[PDB]
C-alpha cells in the first residue's frame, strides 16, 4: 500500500544561517506528491 | 613498478602527499594557529 506524502521531507541544506530570502538549491529530496 | 634501487632517474618512487581542502556548510575543525585576539566592538575593524 502507498501513502501520499505530500509536502514532507524538506531539510535545510547547509549549515548556513539565511533569513527572510528565497534561496534556490539542488540537493536529494523526497519529491512531493510522491509515493512511500 | 619495482623501482631498481639506485638505477631510476624517472624510476624512484617520489612519495606524493595530496593535502585537499574542503571547507564545507560547518564549522573549521582545521585551523591556523595562534592569535586569538580580544574582540572590539563598535568600531571598523580587519577582522578575520
Amino acid at each position: 500500500a502507498y501513502t501520499n506524502s505530500f509536502t514532507r521531507g524538506v531539510y535545510y541544506p547547509d549549515k548556513v544561517f539565511r533569513s527572510s530570502v528565497l534561496h534556490s538549491t539542488q540537493d536529494l529530496f523526497l519529491p512531493f506528491f510522491s509515493n512511500v | 613498478y619495482g623501482f631498481q634501487p639506485t638505477n631510476g632517474v624517472g624510476y624512484q618512487p617520489y612519495r606524493v602527499v595530496v593535502l585537499s581542502f574542503e571547507l564545507l556548510h560547518a564549522p573549521a575543525t582545521v585551523c591556523g594557529p595562534k592569535k586569538s585576539t580580544n574582540l572590539v566592538k563598535n568600531k571598523c575593524v580587519n577582522f578575520n
